């Protein structure tokens, strides 16, 4: 019942509020046609009701697996993401949040030989969406993981502090290898919330309820 | 808790002409904000026993279950690719460079809090 | 300055860790299944079998094995 | 034992006992029983005497509670909505516009008003609470509060520009199209009274003159009345918007 | 490898329950927190020419 | 009084020593934006302290 | 205490005991920033050595390139399946 | 009087009970052994067998039995 | 609030709401040390019939001396045997 | 913190001699132990509210297994006849005399402290 006492200006507070503001900034509300006053200003707040909350899903989503991704890169620890029905269930809720977002504006009715080929391309995204991010999460650990019993090969069999150039240029291939797995988990959270804004965003659209009376000059 | 500037006032109100300009330094004391002074030091929280003791558990789970493992040299060795990491990141990352680009993320802390101004609420 | 107001708070968990860590392991304890190797029997067959036959190989693994596949148990010699 | 549940039955779950358990939180269960119908001139007499030591220690939730409690069981004491308009003044800081819509809606049922109630009821929602919470109100609790401050006759034009926020097409479009005859009707009227057109009046004019066949002869005078008005205090003619 | 769990309901709902804790954590815990940080630095600053104006026009000390 | 007017504002906002009395009308405009951007930002970075 | 001093001392180590410094190794290094990049490569190649070192005799599970450790070549550290080796493994553990 | 003083302090359990209930529940889950009606098995045989073949009826005793010794799932039907 | 309420009804039933005053038992009963020897085997022989009347076709695991609860005395819930009367019961359950 | 003695000391002695019988009741208040007052309500401490969800917790633990037993009814009605008695001892026992026969089983409640007595600690 007592919440604890924040520091204005923490680190984490002003992390946290860059990050947002730039999932925010993906689904940018529109300009109207009037000027916004007092008139205009429920017109204003209704279509922000109206819109989806796409800027804290994407952050969430963000969040959520930047701390996961970057748990494989932790020691003594593996990431989440790297499990199949952990990556692929992230992505197939985010393509049924823009689903269900899409069908609750017409009917919740699902919409001639042309659209079951678009179809197609649309419960695409419900796997390419998790898998991406499922599959760099394990193909840079398994090519990690094979490079690492190659490079211990040489020190098994040729010595262990016998001969040092040839698993020093493989643990230089190796060290590499794990700071791009550093990159892949930054940008593959960073891929998967600039898609949610866009897949959830194609649905983020009402029309503006403006004035429907007006005393002019 | 009443008011600090009402205090000033009644406090300088209060006083004598005689003895307005030694006790003002007193009365500048009283309507100081309260800072609260370092207090004694306690080594742990007990949330904080929780959260050593919980990673020390939890490393130690991870690294019994890596040991048991088919391929359980490469997972200790992987353990060790991924701390040495840990301790490049704290050689190269300029973390007070990092500090201020976050500083700057944030709108309330990239700039100056632009307020009130003393022209327009000076009192006379 | 507040800092000597900000260095008497401790370390603190986030404010529904607890819930987060209900739900994590709520998870994995309420599967609906056995565990992960193990296959339920009847209460005839787990009083007349001893530890040792109740014991499988495979879920024994030796923790430093010197040659990859090593179990510290034998389990029933019985097939 | 087909009677010893009956004799147990008449005597221990009676409405008196329900009221001799209601007695410790009063807001709270005179409250939630006027929501499932139990709406009693007899136990609301002693709701009311129970609560009265207890109201000027009241939270603005339990204020709430208690003053929409005794509108819908339609019982006025007039010494307990002094102790309450006692509290809304001495706290009128930490009320919502959310909440004090709900209590000028019960203060306008039974006409009881005080000068120093409307000053710190417009004080509240002009400059204590959010000035867009009257945007979320809902058009039917705005002209409420418009229609107790037009016949109390109390100007308070800082107020009459933060309650003009609410009506718009979206927040009176989600009224019953005889329930937006009756909020225009009653908005038009407390904007006339007090002679003040803002620029948001377009809106309540303009939900009249769409759908003009729900409205009279008569009505339809008094609305362009107002009409007339608003043209010559924000100088244009009233036009109406098709989309395209 | 591992490619497939032993239950794929199980892991889609610890993503689930990860996803929802953390949505839950933001909109209660950390946004309340940072919009109290970045609105009174935002309040202050889209008010300032017409706070000072304001409170300029009020005080009878010039 | 005068003196005791005077340790109020001072004790408050103690930045108002840095303006003269007798310069302080030719800093006023009509419009708070014209005010003299003489003491202005001198003002504002004392207010903020002796650090 | 326990862990004030433990604070104290890793402060120290962090900031003021540098073997960069200690060391002189300005003469044989370029950068401080190289140095750390050694230094990396440098404690990969260590935790390599010492888990190897913690216990040699093993069959790796790795796959080695046709190469033997010592002079073995024909043990259970050498054998490609792991059956056998196990087998062989056992007649060697109950005399050494 | 002190009454007031200890009113404020609420509910606050035995001083070391989380002590207590850790030893408890290490003795209970830390046996060393397969959990009551189970059995361990290998890898090769949990990977192949479905889920209502891996559970025993004796395991699944019906919540409130019409008859005394329903169970709530048949189990494996081969024998 | 939630919790300062429940204390103060609890202790108005647990001190103030007597059924022993207002259902006038004075009459019938001796003593409030007698009522109270009654209400607990009261509150025995509803918690048995209540517990029975919760699922009252079942076949008993306690034993029945040679008794039958109602017009059953074949069915499934008389019979002695839990193997017979699980095969007796599950063809009275698709019908019922 | 000061001894409170040793401040009524300081306060008589600085006191006039007209002013000192009318002020000694400020000095007495000055002096008066800390007494704290009655906090606000809170209605469950977090720890309360672990041992109400723990008992609950255990309680629909146990029901689930005794209805799952071979003798389930059986064991369903001994929680009557348990509960039962809980009833009959809020009923039967003289919570009053029991709470000062308990009283008076530790001799540091069985009697008043007998210690420093008037007489030998007056000082004049
Ligand atoms: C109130 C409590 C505070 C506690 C104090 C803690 C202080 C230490 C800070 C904790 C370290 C957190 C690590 C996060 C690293 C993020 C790096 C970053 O912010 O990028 C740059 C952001 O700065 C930029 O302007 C952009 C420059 C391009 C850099 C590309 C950034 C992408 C890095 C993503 C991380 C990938 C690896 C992940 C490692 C975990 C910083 O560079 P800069 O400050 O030198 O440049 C600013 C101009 N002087
Ligand atoms: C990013 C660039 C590279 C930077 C360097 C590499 C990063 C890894 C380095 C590892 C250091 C991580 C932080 C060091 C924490 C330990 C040292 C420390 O400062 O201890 C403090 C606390 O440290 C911790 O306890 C943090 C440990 C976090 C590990 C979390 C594991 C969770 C396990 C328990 C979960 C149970 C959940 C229960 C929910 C109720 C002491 O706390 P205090 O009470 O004295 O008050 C100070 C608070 N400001
Ligand atoms: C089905 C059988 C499962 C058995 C397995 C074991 C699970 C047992 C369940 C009970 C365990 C305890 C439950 C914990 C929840 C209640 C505690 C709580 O309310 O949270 C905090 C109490 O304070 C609060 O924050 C209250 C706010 C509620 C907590 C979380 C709300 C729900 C979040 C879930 C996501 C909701 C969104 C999606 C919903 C579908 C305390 O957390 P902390 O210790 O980490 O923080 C203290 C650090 N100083
Ligand atoms: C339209 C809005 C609807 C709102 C609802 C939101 C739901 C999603 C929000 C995230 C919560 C997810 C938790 C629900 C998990 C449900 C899983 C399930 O139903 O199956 C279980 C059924 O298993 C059982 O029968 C045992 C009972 C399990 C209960 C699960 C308790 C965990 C609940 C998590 C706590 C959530 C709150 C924590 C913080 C977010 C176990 O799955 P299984 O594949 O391993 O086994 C299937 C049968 N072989
Ligand atoms: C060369 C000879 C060596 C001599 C041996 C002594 C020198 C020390 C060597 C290393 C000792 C490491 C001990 C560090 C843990 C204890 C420090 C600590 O936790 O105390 C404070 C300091 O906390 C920290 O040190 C946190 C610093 C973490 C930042 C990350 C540094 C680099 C990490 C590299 C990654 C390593 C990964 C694993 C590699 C194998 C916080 O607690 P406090 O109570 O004193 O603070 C008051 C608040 N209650
Ligand atoms: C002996 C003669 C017969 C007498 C009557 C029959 C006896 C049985 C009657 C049952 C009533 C038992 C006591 C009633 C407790 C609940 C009512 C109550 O008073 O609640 C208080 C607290 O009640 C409880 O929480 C006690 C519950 C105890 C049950 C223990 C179960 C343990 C389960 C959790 C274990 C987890 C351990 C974790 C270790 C860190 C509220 O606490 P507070 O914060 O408001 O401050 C008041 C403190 N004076
Ligand atoms: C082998 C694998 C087992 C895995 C199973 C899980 C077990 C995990 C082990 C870690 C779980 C947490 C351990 C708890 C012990 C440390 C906490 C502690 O020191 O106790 C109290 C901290 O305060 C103390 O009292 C410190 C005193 C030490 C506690 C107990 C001392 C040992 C008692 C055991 C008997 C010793 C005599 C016989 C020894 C052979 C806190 O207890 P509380 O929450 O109930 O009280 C708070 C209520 N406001
Ligand atoms: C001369 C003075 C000696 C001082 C020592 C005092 C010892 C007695 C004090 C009380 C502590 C008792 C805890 C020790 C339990 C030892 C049991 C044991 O050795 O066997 C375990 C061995 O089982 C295992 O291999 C798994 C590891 C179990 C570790 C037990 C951890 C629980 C320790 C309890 C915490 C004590 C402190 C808590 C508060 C008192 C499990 O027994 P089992 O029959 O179920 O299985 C046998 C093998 N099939
Ligand atoms: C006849 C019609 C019925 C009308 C319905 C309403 C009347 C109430 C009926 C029974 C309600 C029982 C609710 C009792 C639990 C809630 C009371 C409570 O816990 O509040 C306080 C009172 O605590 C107690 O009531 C404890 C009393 C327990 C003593 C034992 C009494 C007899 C128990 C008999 C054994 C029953 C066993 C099970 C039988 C089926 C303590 O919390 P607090 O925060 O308000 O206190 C301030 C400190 N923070
Ligand atoms: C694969 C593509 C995705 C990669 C991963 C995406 C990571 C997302 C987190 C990065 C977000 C940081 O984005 C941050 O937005 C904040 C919004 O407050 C901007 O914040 C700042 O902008 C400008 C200029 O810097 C300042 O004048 C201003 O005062 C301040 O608001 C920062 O300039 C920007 O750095
Ligand atoms: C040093 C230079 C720094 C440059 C910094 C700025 C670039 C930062 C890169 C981060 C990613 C940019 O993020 C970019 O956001 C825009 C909108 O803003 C998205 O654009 C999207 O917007 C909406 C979303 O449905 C659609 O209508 C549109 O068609 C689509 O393009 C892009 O898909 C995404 O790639
Ligand atoms: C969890 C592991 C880490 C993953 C983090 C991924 C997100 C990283 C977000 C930080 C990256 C954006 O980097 C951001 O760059 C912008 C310019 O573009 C800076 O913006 C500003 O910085 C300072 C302001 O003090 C000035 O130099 C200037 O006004 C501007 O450049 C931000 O201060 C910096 O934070
Ligand atoms: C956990 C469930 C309960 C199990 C409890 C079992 C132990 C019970 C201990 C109490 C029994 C002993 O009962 C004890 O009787 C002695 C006399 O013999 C009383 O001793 C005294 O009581 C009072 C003192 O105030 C006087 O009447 C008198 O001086 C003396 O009789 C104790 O006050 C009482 O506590
Ligand atoms: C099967 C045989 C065992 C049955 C179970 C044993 C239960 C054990 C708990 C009962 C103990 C209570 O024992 C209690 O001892 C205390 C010691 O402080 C005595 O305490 C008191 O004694 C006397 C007389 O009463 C007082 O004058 C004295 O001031 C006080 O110390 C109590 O009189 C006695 O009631
Ligand atoms: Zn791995
Ligand atoms: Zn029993």
């Amino acid at each position: 019942s007592s919440v604890r006492d924040v520091k204005t200006g923490s680190l984490p507070t002003n992390f946290l509020t860059g990050v947002y503001r730039f999932w925010r900034s993906q689904n940018p509300a529109e300009k109207p046609h009037d000027p916004v006053n007092d008139r205009l200003l429920p017109a204003v707040v209704d279509a922000s009701d109206k819109r989806a909350s796409i800027g804290t899903w994407a952050t969430t989503f963000f969040c959520t697996i930047i701390s996961c991704n970057l748990l494989g890169l932790m020691p003594f620890n593996e990431a989440p993401t790297s499990g199949l029905g952990f990556a692929t269930g992230l992505g197939v809720s985010v393509w049924a949040t823009a689903t269900i977002l899409g069908l609750s504006k017409t009917g919740f009715k699902f919409p001639f030989i042309f659209v079951p080929l678009e179809t197609i391309s649309y419960t695409f995204r419900a796997v390419s969406l998790g898998v991406r991010l499922w599959v760099n999460m394990l193909a840079g650990h398994t090519l990690l993981h094979i490079l690492t019993g190659m490079a211990l090969a040489l020190p098994f069999s040729l010595g262990f502090f016998s001969m040092v150039p040839a698993t020093f240029g493989v643990c230089c291939l190796l060290s590499a290898l794990v700071g791009l797995e550093y990159l892949v988990a930054v940008l593959q959270s960073g891929v998967f919330s600039i898609l949610s804004t866009v897949y959830v965003g194609e649905f983020n659209h009402d029309k503006f309820i403006g004035p429907a009376a007006k005393i002019v000059k | 808790e009443g008011n600090s500037v009402a205090g000033i006032i009644k406090s300088v109100n209060e006083t004598s002409g005689a003895n307005l300009l030694s006790s003002l330094k007193t009365i500048k004391a009283q309507a100081a904000p309260i800072y609260p002074a370092a207090a004694s030091s306690t080594g742990y929280s007990t949330q904080a026993k929780i959260a050593l003791f919980g990673a020390l558990s939890w490393i130690l789970y991870r690294a019994d279950g890596q040991s048991k493992a088919h391929e359980w040299i490469v997972d200790l060795n992987l353990n060790v690719l991924q701390a040495a990491w840990l301790i490049s990141f704290s050689s190269l990352i300029p973390f007070r460079a990092v500090y201020f680009a976050f500083r700057g993320m944030a709108p309330a802390t990239a700039s100056t809090l632009n307020g009130l101004k003393t022209f327009s609420s000076i009192s006379l | 300055s507040y800092s000597a107001y900000f260095a008497k708070a401790g370390f603190q968990f986030p404010a529904g860790l607890s819930a987060l860590v209900a739900g994590i392991v709520a998870l994995n304890v309420c599967t609906g299944r056995p565990t992960k190797g193990t296959k339920e029997i009847s209460n005839a067959e787990y009083n007349a079998t001893p530890i040792g036959y109740l014991q499988s190989p495979d879920q024994h693994p030796t923790a430093f094995p010197k040659v990859p596949g090593m179990k510290d148990v034998h389990g029933s010699p019985h097939h | 034992s087909q009677n010893l549940v009956s004799t147990f039955a008449n005597k221990v779950i009676v409405e008196e006992n329900l009221v001799n358990v209601a007695e410790i939180d009063v807001p709270f269960w005179s409250y939630w029983l006027s929501s499932a119908g139990f709406t009693s001139k007899d136990a609301f007499v002693k709701f009311a005497e129970a609560v009265k030591p207890k109201v000027a220690a009241l939270s603005t939730s339990d204020i709430t509670n208690l003053t929409v409690a005794f509108k819908r069981a339609n019982y006025y004491d007039k010494d307990l909505f002094t102790g309450i308009e006692a509290n809304v003044s001495a706290n009128f800081t930490k009320f919502e516009t959310e909440q004090l819509l709900q209590i000028v809606a019960t203060f306008d049922a039974f006409n009881h008003s005080s000068v120093a109630f409307l000053d710190d009821v417009a004080d509240s929602i002009t400059y204590c609470n959010h000035y867009l919470a009257p945007v979320r109100a809902g058009a039917d609790e705005l002209a409420t509060l418009l229609t107790y401050y037009a016949k109390n006759g109390h100007e308070r034009a800082d107020l009459l520009a933060t309650v003009a926020r609410g009506f718009s097409e979206v927040s009176l479009g989600k009224l019953s199209a005889a329930q937006r005859k009756d909020t225009v009707l009653s908005a038009l009227k407390a904007f006339q009274t007090f002679g003040f057109y803002p620029e948001s009046i377009e809106a309540v004019i303009g939900a009249a003159l769409v759908s003009p066949a729900e409205y009279s002869a008569e009505e339809l005078k008094e609305v362009e009345a107002v009409k007339v008005a608003a043209e010559n205090a924000l100088g244009g003619e009233f036009v109406l918007i098709q989309e395209g | 490898m591992k490619l497939l769990p032993e239950s794929l309901q199980q892991e889609a709902a610890t993503a689930a329950v990860v996803a929802s804790w953390v949505l839950w954590h933001l909109d209660t815990q950390l946004l309340p927190t940072i919009m109290r940080e970045h609105k009174l630095h935002a309040c202050w600053a889209a008010a300032a020419k017409r706070y000072n104006e304001k409170l300029f026009k009020l005080n009878p000390s010039y | 009084r005068l003196l005791k007017l005077w340790a109020k504002r001072l004790l408050v906002s103690p930045e108002l020593a840095i303006v003269p009395l007798n310069e302080f009308d030719a800093q006023l405009a009509s419009k708070f934006e014209g005010i003299s951007p003489k003491y202005q930002e001198l003002l504002s970075a004392v207010a903020q302290g002796n650090k | 205490a326990v862990t004030s001093f433990l604070g104290k001392a890793f402060e120290k180590y962090f900031y003021d005991f540098s073997a960069y410094e200690q060391f002189g190794l300005n003469r044989f290094l370029s950068s401080k920033g190289q140095y750390v990049a050694l230094r990396h490569v440098g404690f990969v190649m260590v935790g390599v050595n010492v888990l190897l070192a913690a216990n040699f005799p093993f069959n790796p599970p790795f796959p080695t390139i046709g190469m033997c450790p010592a002079g073995w070549e024909g043990t259970w550290v050498c054998q490609a399946d792991k059956a056998k080796a196990l087998e062989m493994y056992k007649e060697w553990k109950k005399s050494n």
